[PDB]
């Protein structure tokens, strides 16, 4: 019931699931790096303990929404259930936040702001709660 | 800073040249994306049909002749089933050769064909099938499980057209992963088919409706891409026809010549000789110039014209490298006039990689000068006053 | 003797001798000369393709276009040592120029004629797509001024069969034939179309010349192409807008051989030019609808029958191998503002005292002339309606035997 252009290609992605190549935790799930179509992509697969559910909640604001301040969703598995985003060059603001407290000038701070204010208005605007920020 | 002030510069990442004198008609690229990137090469300098190996990252080029008559065309079968790999050849004879990708003793031929093989296009709907066109406008499907055996025969036995009609235009469909319709082409007609292998549409189009450039329009079907619509072109065409899939009828027709006359004032041959479209951002279009025609795929724009790296384009196809994909391999006949003015054989083979962004950095580089142009202008004028 | 030759490496160094020295016109000649000497030899025919003299020929060809021995030989030769690697997979055009250039350039001389169209037979032999090359650069030329000339000039029965045979090897295709028929309309060649019709290649083929017996009009064609297309198979519609187009350009013999066919019944010797809204009538226009039994049917032009038989001829062996006056007169939805054309003596008064009925009803006739209602001796029915008369001539029944005026 999804647009046809974020459906897996399994024989297009080079995923390894090791600790070496983990980017973060989820909700969830976890998220590793990853090769999709030849670039650098990054994959969330899910946890045992979890259903269809979660994968269609993430893709009720992935697959529908469109915004310079959202993450982008490249495809959508249904066998392993994972999902397929971009990556971000410079990662987390954690690790901004915590390890290079030095490159945070207050246009970068600014900048940061707003983005993430446009991304939560045009969420409200969609009829959409975020509640994990 | 012109020479620098060029996308062709930026996005040209490797150019082979290719050992003197070898005229190479097909070329296709050894892609597991982790077992060994290199490229299997089809001569045809000599009639007698010779088999020779690019080794990308060290660029050793070996040669061997097994073929009674030149090569015509290559494809690349994976078996997921114990990892097999291998390739089959297309032989001017009729001869059809199936040797190991990994193993070098492993030659085994099967049925002769009636004339030419003038395609291998392999592919799964699944079940993986490895059609094999004749130059006689007959495709003879055959079973990808059944390359095993020593000598083997068709499953389905496909006839589109007479000896007359030769069928040299196998493609498939990258939309929407419909993967159930390869439209091919025999003769100067384009016939469709599905898993079924029941021929849904079989299209004639040697007539022009304007009637004026049929001179360029009754020639045999060389190479289709389907996006949104049918492209055709045609041997000896400087035309090429935007045709739609559902009114069968020609939508557009986009002049070669067009384009390249603000870059020849600066008889055309301006042939097109392949053809090869990106995903969904823009058209690639091969000369037999030399020149090469990346269109905007939207409606009608020019991205840009590249030259003055060839005398004519041969075979353009996308691969993937060393996991690194997004790579548009361009072969090339470099003629160089030195030998004679009679068109002596010096020609070198050049296999030049290109980067498919290219079309993007264009608009991104030009976009970058002019912000420096008006820059320079606004310093200028903070000059003068 | 032969092999032992051969294993000298005539054959390369030959090659090499009349290639590399592009220059110095007597050598290409002695080369030519000893490389058809050469091809009659047991093995030549292997080394010479291995080799790549084909390319060295045609080059030749090109770099000497005017020179006569030169291309005799080299049209000689190319039937000679073609193969099907040289026409692989339909591609063939380098050839067809040459080919075709050669003839037309040189198209009196009967030998290089010759030669040449026993090259072409021996390359459709090969493969019968190289056809459509030769259709698309100019063909049509040659093909057309040989098979006139060798019937206008000296009879040749074997050069005559072998043009024959190359155009039925080119005529096989449908749309080939079709794009022959509208080159051939398109000159004045009256002479052939006949022939071509004949063997098919139909009169209703609209793509963008819209109607041909219109498009052949608008080119001051002869009344024999007119004739032939009009007798063959052409819609109402289409010869309509000819008529028009011809009234147009005014000419009498066009106009009256079109409205032989738009209206004339000679079955009812009747005349039923109606609705064909022509603004004016000329004595000349409608002179020869009249029968005019003085003038007998003449049958002078048997060329392109035997032609036609010939050709179909040799397809099929390949395919097997392998009183009477017409009175009835009418003019109603004419845009008729006068008559006054017919009062004048001409060919129509030698026949109008019999028309026994005429109509020129719904016109804008005014004052109908009293010459021709003293010409006309047996008008018994005359109708004229919804025109713009203003007082009765009162000179209408002056006439002879006229009854039910109108
Ligand atoms: N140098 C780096 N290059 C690339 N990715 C990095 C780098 N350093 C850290 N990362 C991590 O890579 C990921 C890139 O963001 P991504 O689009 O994958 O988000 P995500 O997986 O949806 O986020 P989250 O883990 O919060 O659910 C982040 O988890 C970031 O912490």
């Amino acid at each position: 019931d999804l647009p046809r252009n974020i459906m897996l290609n399994n024989d297009e992605l080079e995923f390894e699931q090791a600790p070496e190549f983990l980017l973060g935790d989820g909700s969830f799930g976890s998220v590793y790096r990853a090769a999709y179509e030849g670039e650098e992509v990054a994959v969330k697969i899910f946890n045992k303990h979890t259903s269809l559910r979660l994968l269609r909640q993430e893709l009720v604001v992935l697959c529908h929404l469109h915004h310079p301040s959202l993450i982008s969703l490249l495809a959508a598995g249904i066998r392993p259930r994972m999902l397929v985003m971009e990556l971000a060059s410079k990662g987390s603001l954690d690790r901004l936040l915590q390890q290079d407290k030095a490159s945070l000038t207050r246009t970068l701070q600014h900048r940061i702001a707003l983005h993430v204010a446009d991304g939560l208005r045009y969420l409200h605007s969609a009829m959409i709660i975020y509640r994990d920020l | 800073f012109d020479i620098l002030n060029s996308a062709e510069l930026v996005c040209l990442t490797r150019r082979i040249l290719l050992p003197k004198n070898v005229i190479v008609e097909c070329m296709v690229a050894t892609h597991h994306n982790s077992r060994n990137a290199s490229i299997w090469l089809g001569c045809g300098h000599t009639d007698r049909g010779q088999l020779s190996f690019l080794d990308l990252n060290t660029e050793g080029y070996t040669s061997e002749e097994v073929a009674d008559s030149r090569i015509l065309c290559l494809a690349l079968v994976h078996l997921p089933v114990e990892k097999e790999s291998w390739i089959v050849s297309g032989t001017q004879s009729g001869t059809l050769l199936v040797i190991n990708t990994e193993d070098g003793k492993k030659r085994h031929t099967l049925e002769k064909m009636t004339d030419s093989v003038t395609c291998l296009y392999c592919n799964s709907f699944q079940k993986n099938f490895l059609l094999v066109g004749t130059a006689d406008g007959k495709l003879a499907i055959f079973e990808d499980k059944t390359v095993k055996l020593k000598g083997a025969a068709p499953l389905k036995i496909l006839n589109i057209g007479n000896v007359s009609t030769p069928l040299m235009c196998l493609s498939e469909s990258t939309n929407s992963t419909e993967r159930n319709v390869m439209w091919g082409g025999c003769g100067t007609k384009i016939f469709s088919f599905s898993n079924d292998f029941t021929i849904q549409k079989l299209i004639e189009t040697r007539t022009s409706q304007l009637f004026s450039y049929a001179a360029f329009s009754d020639s045999n079907i060389i190479t289709v891409v389907v996006d949104t619509a049918l492209y055709i072109a045609k041997q000896n065409s400087p035309v090429v026809e935007v045709w739609d899939k559902k009114t069968e009828k020609l939508c557009g027709l986009i002049d070669c010549v067009h384009f390249l006359r603000e870059v020849t004032v600066k008889s055309y041959s301006g042939r097109v000789k392949t053809l090869c479209l990106q995903k969904n951002t823009a058209l690639w279009i091969g000369t037999g110039g030399g020149h090469i025609l990346l269109l905007d795929l939207s409606t009608r724009r020019l991205i840009r014209v590249i030259y003055n790296f060839c005398n004519s384009v041969r075979v353009m196809m996308t691969a993937q490298l060393g996991s690194l994909k997004n790579v548009m391999l361009v072969l090339g006949y470099n003629r160089k006039n030195t030998e004679g003015t009679q068109k002596q054989k010096e020609i070198q083979s050049c296999l030049t990689v290109w980067d498919i962004n290219l079309p993007h950095e264009v608009q991104n580089l030009e976009k970058h000068i002019e912000v420096r142009k008006e820059l320079a202008e606004k310093m200028r004028r903070t000059s003068v006053e | 003797v032969k092999k032992q030759c051969f294993k000298n490496d005539i054959h390369k160094l030959v090659l090499a001798a009349l290639n590399r020295f592009i220059g110095n016109p007597g050598i290409q000649k002695c080369g030519l000369k000893v490389i058809s000497s050469i091809v009659h030899f047991p093995d030549a025919l292997e080394m010479l393709s291995l080799e790549g003299a084909m390319d060295s020929v045609l080059h030749t060809l090109q770099m000497y276009p005017d020179d006569q021995e030169i291309q005799c030989l080299g049209l000689s030769l190319i039937g000679y040592l073609i193969t099907k690697k040289n026409v692989f997979i339909g591609t063939g055009h380098l050839l067809a120029k040459i080919l075709v250039s050669s003839l037309y350039r040189f198209k009196d001389v009967a030998e290089i004629q010759t030669k040449g169209f026993q090259t072409i037979l021996a390359i459709l032999k090969l493969s019968a797509s190289f056809s459509k090359l030769l259709v698309h650069h100019s063909f049509d030329l040659v093909i057309f001024h040989q098979m006139s000339s060798n019937i206008m000039e000296q009879k040749d029965q074997q050069f005559l069969n072998l043009c024959c045979k190359c155009f039925a090897k080119v005529a096989m295709d449908d749309y080939l034939k079709n794009v022959m028929l509208e080159r051939a309309c398109d000159q004045n060649n009256s002479i052939m179309v006949e022939c071509l019709l004949l063997l098919g290649a139909d009169a209703n083929q609209a793509k963008e010349g819209s109607s041909l017996i219109c498009q052949v009009c608008e080119k001051e064609s002869s009344p024999k192409l007119v004739e032939l297309l009009l007798n063959s198979g052409s819609r109402e519609q289409d010869v309509r807008k000819a008529l028009t187009i011809s009234i147009g350009k005014g000419d009498s013999q066009i106009i009256s051989l079109l409205l032989r066919r738009l209206a004339l019944d000679v079955a009812n010797n009747s005349i039923c030019l109606g609705g064909f809204c022509i603004g004016k009538v000329e004595p000349s226009w409608l002179g020869p609808l009249f029968p005019d039994k003085t003038s007998n049917l003449r049958k002078q032009t048997n060329i392109a029958s035997t032609l036609a038989r010939m050709v179909i001829r040799y397809q099929m062996k390949s395919a097997v191998e392998e009183r009477e006056y017409i009175t009835s007169l009418d003019l109603s939805a004419n845009e008729l503002r006068d008559i006054d054309a017919l009062s004048q003596k001409c060919c129509i008064s030698v026949h109008l005292e019999h028309l026994e009925k005429l109509e020129l009803h719904q016109n804008a006739l005014t004052s109908f002339p009293q010459q021709l209602c003293e010409t006309l001796k047996s008008l018994t029915h005359l109708d004229l309606h919804s025109n713009k008369f203003t007082s009765f001539p009162s000179y209408l029944l002056k006439m002879s035997c006229i009854a039910n005026l109108d």
